[PDB]
């Protein structure tokens, strides 16, 4: 029988068993956060069983030679399934890497900085993040910054060195260049007519998409430093980089946060509807319902009843669970969101962002199990963020009745809002590029163990325009203090995410027949767009992501300009202020002589 | 007189849950056709979901469309009979995908 | 008879006639300001007769060969008198240079900027000066700045070009290198044993006393720009020079003025006794009397009655005269001050500064007429300014009862005051050096007519760290908008003045047996000092200035350090602030793209 | 009886004003000496500044010091006489410089 046809029914019976078991691992994880007594520790078992299963099925899809696979769909699944993966390691080395990943995950998860008060400690959650978010005492923020990067940082170092060894050895064995080359693999595609993407063509299309995004960044950067000096006098030099612990969070991943300082026209009525909501007695339920309602209008389905009936969106606090807003596609037509909602404009937009995830999930749940996923990493993240935009516009707030049409919408509130967005968005782009430009260089074996930190900050000052507030020797391991580093995630996705994110909103508002600046757009009511969108959503990881884009946009590859053109009004305004300010920075300055 | 449960009992989740129900027994009082012998009767459509474990069921709907013939809710029948009446049975997950899982064929005489 | 002996009695009879006629020219000028009806225009006649006399006596001192003059005193007078001077010019060229000087003096004297209000004009006095002193509207200050440098500036250009021609031709004929070389001649001395000074040794001892004063200036400069940005946001770049019209006066000759902005510890009780006076009903007379009283204590004379009886120190305003504070040594034991006094701490210190001039005048009035003068230019100016210092100290104010001993004198009020002083003093030093560094280069024939302005501002930015707020082509003539430029005065004197000014206060406080910082010193009560001082005062221009200094200080030549050591506590405090600020500037920045 | 103005009338301003008065006539009732012939008399020192034009005069003081002999204020005399009594006349500008411009010579007998 055609080995294609023989693999067809092999995959049929695989999908069946896999959907059953993956519903088991997912239901047990939900139950970890969701519910009583007897739920704390079954998650970890049923996950290893999933792991056992997946391992067997790879050892058995090796028997299906891809070359003889005509059906493009079965090829992909087969390809996906048959990856030797981590198992391709000396038994002990496979365990030792495991041992390492758990240790690193836990140290970060359970790391705390203390005070002659060795009992009193704050953690990363509330503790420090709440300080890096509000506090305006340079020395205090520096203490938070440094204490974290020291206590949970130096711990991570020796482990992280070992982690790159085996982690490479796993890639080098899987005929990838290095573990870095391995992660880029996600954006790869082979053997599809003029739709291909090279594993290393990502680096170039990032680097070459970066030179283009560099001008906008510098003017935003040189603008903030000026307003920062005014909040922290004495501390900030206008030739040199910004001192990390002043960027509004532990790492300076976003600048969203410390904004009240860098606000342009603080004279204006504030576009935080956060309290407008409270005044209308809005509960966590009225948010999501108004978000479901958003989607309905764009040609998509109302949430599955049952999503409603066992989705946790309020916080029990009486039970304790992980409040990091998540959207869950367990098997078996089962979708739900876990989110500890507060009556906020922020938690309101997060609702749209998470439910966007659910909508992507529901869209493609018909695709064979193995291909139920974002076209590539950070497709998913983008499809959630594209919703915030439409749902965080005055046009939206106005109509939704959370802000009265009385609202004067002059060019002043324009920047007011468009700035906050850039703090969050243009903020993170260069942070992100460097973080991975670093790991890429490490995983390649370019930076040695004795320069890791020196080459890190060299790059922080160089690319990102940020200086360490204290010298760090090589006992430190600062990138490791960030989640996605110690919990072993590709981070470059957050970058690609943002680029697509706009390409979408561009073509999607094009469909909604929008008129002015791209940021005023609000695709709701517009079924015309929702279908353009769904047409790619439902596809899952079924066609290559290059094509999946072309469905929504027109290009086989990411593009930078949609983003830039969204920020055009802010860009030509920041030059206005940086007419006299010093624009750019020197690697050479440091707050410590 | 003679009453008639026309039952469509369904299960869920093959190689893809959501695509189509797993299995679906269609039945005229247990057996596959029923001819009425006592003028006046009563006919009803029961839909029965077999517990699967996920709240995915309950978003699975099997109902019967209208179709071939005048009335909408003499013999009845699962399976094809010359000169029938296909009230075809349509199965859907959450009004995303539709898939027709069978029919109730009817045969009059007046 | 010994031609020395024959010149001895020639000089006797000259001094007699000269003191008669010089009383006449001085009495008539006093009367120009002082008094009624019939006094407006006699000043101009009786001056030309003085001019006539002085010219004859040169043409007649040419007959006394200097080589045969043994008596060092008669040599000097003879030397002084026998200078061909301006007369050494083609009759018409002598007139034409006159014609020019008057025109230039008058355009500046009577130059006014107007508004579609061609009737409304302000002048330099009140008018503009009062704007450049108070106004905080960039555009307004720029309008004042530019309108003046245009209306009374472009007028001065063609005249100033012609003025350097004949003005050089007069020096070139008097066997000086250029008119610049001519002015430097003031600090010259020949044929006195190891006490000489070369005409060009001045430039070096300025330039080489400047490199030394450069570090202190930059830290003051980089400090003000920072505080200025805060007063004029948008306008001031922290890489580049300060925009002239922001420097507190039409030219930015002193920064004294706009200080309320650059004040360090504004929290402190203000050391302006200005209103303390008003509260004690102090009249213009109680000021000068308390200043006379100052001197008496230092071993010097109380004013000549008659100085009291026809000195104008109040302002008639009912009569109108020139209120620029002046001290008058007319002939014939006759001294008086013309000053339009207001009850102020400023007008208080000015009293001391003007009476200091009178005291110098009274001290040397025994020297033969021709030698009755400051040892060199700017000795006199220094001897007045050294009095302000002693009289503007807390120790003085405290004891004089104009400020209660209750006054807390911490390190805070320290800089508070020491800054204001540096605004005024360190402020003008570089301004001054450049202004003459420019004329020097002009009078040498280094800068051509088609670069005069370009080379001026190049130097403003370069040396002084100040930029023009608008581009000036060569129709402009900005140095000419300053008094001392159009009214034909050597300006370098204001520099040397300041240098000496401190060397004195150093050695004079040494004599007073002072203890702490040099700026707390208050030589009053201390006859020990006053005599050291007088010992040089009475000398007039009788021994060479190099010796005259050595009497008070110990060096044959000026020195920079006394000044620097006076400002030591400010200097080490300004580095403290410029730890992070950009210290210095770039020629390349301009407020006009 | 006989009264006696002893007058010192002075002018100001030679090659240097302030250094010394210009000129100074010293006089015993107009002529140069006076011998008293009527027991009891009265003697006074008058000082006479000639208008010069500047308030510099008036800071010019000519007074007579004490000197050679017992009493301080028989014949009198401008000019030297054997066995006299020099009340010497001292002229000063503002107590800066002193210069003795003459004397009153007296001659007793008892
Ligand atoms: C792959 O298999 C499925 C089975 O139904 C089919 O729908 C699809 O068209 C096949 N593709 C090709 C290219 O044969
Ligand atoms: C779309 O939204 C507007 C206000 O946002 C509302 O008035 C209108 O009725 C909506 N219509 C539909 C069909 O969703
Ligand atoms: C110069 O002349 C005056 C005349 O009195 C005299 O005082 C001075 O000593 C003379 N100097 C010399 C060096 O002869
Ligand atoms: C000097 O000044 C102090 C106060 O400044 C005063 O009390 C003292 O009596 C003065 N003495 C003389 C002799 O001038
Ligand atoms: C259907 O009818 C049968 C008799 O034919 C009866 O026993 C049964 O209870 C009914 N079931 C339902 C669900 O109504
Ligand atoms: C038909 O057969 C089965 C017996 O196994 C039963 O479930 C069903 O009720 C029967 N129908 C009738 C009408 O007796
Ligand atoms: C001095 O005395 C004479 C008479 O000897 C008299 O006429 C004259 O008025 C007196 N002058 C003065 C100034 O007293
Ligand atoms: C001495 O002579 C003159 C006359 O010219 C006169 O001024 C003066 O009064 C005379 N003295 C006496 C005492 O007559």
């Amino acid at each position: 029988s055609t080995i294609e046809e023989q693999a067809k029914t092999f995959l049929d019976k695989f999908n069946h068993e896999a959907e059953d078991l993956f519903y088991q691992s997912s239901l047990a994880s939900w139950n970890y956060n969701t519910n009583t007594e007897e739920n704390v520790q079954n998650m970890n078992n049923a996950g290893d069983k999933w792991s056992a299963f997946l391992k067997e099925q790879s050892t058995l899809a090796q028997m299906y030679p891809l070359q003889e696979i005509q059906n493009l769909t079965v090829k992909l699944q087969l390809q996906a399934l048959q990856q030797n993966g981590s198992s391709v390691l000396s038994e002990d080395k496979s365990k030792r890497l495991n041992t390492i990943l758990n240790t690193m995950s836990t140290i970060y998860s359970t790391g705390k900085v203390c005070n002659d008060n060795p009992q009193e400690c704050l953690l990363l959650e509330p503790g420090l993040n709440e300080i890096m978010a509000n506090s305006l005492d340079y020395n205090e923020r520096l203490w938070a910054w440094e204490s974290w990067r020291s206590e949970v940082g130096k711990q991570l170092r020796p482990l992280y060195e070992e982690y790159v060894v085996l982690k490479n050895e796993m890639a080098r064995a899987n005929h990838y260049e290095d573990y870095g080359d391995y992660w880029r693999g996600d954006y790869e595609v082979n053997g599809v007519d003029g739709y291909d993407y090279s594993r290393g063509q990502l680096i170039e299309d990032v680097e070459h998409t970066f030179e283009e995004i560099k001008p906008l960044y510098e003017h935003l950067h040189a603008y903030v430093r000026a307003k920062l000096m005014n909040a922290y006098p004495s501390y900030i030099s206008p030739i040199g980089c910004l001192p990390a612990h002043l960027l509004g969070d532990m790492w300076g991943r976003f600048w969203t946060n410390l904004y009240s300082l860098t606000v342009p026209f603080g004279q204006k009525p504030n576009i935080d509807v956060t309290d407008a909501m409270v005044d209308q007695a809005w509960d966590a339920q009225r948010i999501f319902k108004e978000a479901e309602k958003f989607f309905v209008s764009v040609g998509l389905p109302n949430m599955t009843q049952g999503f409603w009936e066992n989705s946790m969106l309020t916080d029990p606090g009486n039970q304790k669970a992980v409040c990091h807003p998540t959207a869950w596609d367990l098997g078996k037509g089962d979708f739900r969101i876990l989110m500890c909602t507060k009556v906020t404009m922020d938690d309101f937009l997060t609702a749209h962002h998470e439910m966007g995830h659910i909508q992507y999930d529901m869209a493609y749940a018909a695709q064979p199990f193995l291909l139920r996923n974002g076209a590539n990493e950070g497709f998913h993240e983008a499809v959630g963020e594209i919703m915030s935009l439409s749902a965080a516009t005055p046009k939206h707030l106005k109509s939704i009745g959370l802000l009265s049409p009385d609202f004067q919408e002059d060019n002043e509130t324009e920047i007011n809002f468009l700035l906050k967005q850039a703090l969050t968005i243009v903020g993170t782009l260069p942070f992100t590029y460097m973080l991975e430009k670093w790991r890429w260089m490490v995983f390649k074996g370019e930076i040695p163990k004795d320069q890791w930190m020196k080459k890190w900050w060299e790059m922080k000052r160089e690319i990102v325009g940020v200086v360490e507030p204290v010298p760090h020797d090589e006992t430190y391991c600062d990138p490791a203090s960030l989640f996605h580093v110690s919990n072993d995630y590709s981070f470059i996705r957050y970058y690609t995410r943002t680029l697509y994110q706009f390409q979408f909103q561009e073509a999607l508002c094009q469909a909604a027949k929008h008129e002015g600046p791209l940021h005023k757009c609000d695709i709701s009511n517009s079924t015309e767009a929702g279908q353009k969108l769904f047409n790619m959503l439902r596809l899952g990881k079924s066609e290559p992501w290059t094509l999946a884009l072309e469905n929504v946009v027109g290009a086989k590859n990411m593009n930078v300009r949609p983003l830039l053109n969204y920020f055009e009004p802010l860009f030509t305004w920041l030059k206005d202020q940086n007419k006299n300010s010093f624009v750019g920075w020197s690697t050479d300055w440091s707050p410590y002589a | 007189h003679t009453d008639i449960n026309f039952t469509a009992t369904a299960s869920f989740g093959g190689s893809c849950y959501v695509c189509k129900p797993h299995q679906v027994n269609i039945s005229l009082n247990g057996n596959t056709s029923v001819c009425v012998r006592t003028s006046h009767f009563s006919i009803r459509y029961i839909y029965n979901r077999v517990k699967s474990g996920s709240p995915g069921d309950s978003s699975w709907h099997i109902y019967l469309k209208s179709g071939t013939c005048p009335f909408s809710f003499i013999c009845f029948s699962t399976v094809e009979v010359p000169g029938s009446c296909n009230f075809p049975l349509e199965a859907t997950w959450h009004y995303t995908s539709y898939t027709i899982v069978g029919a109730l064929y009817v045969t009059w005489s007046e």
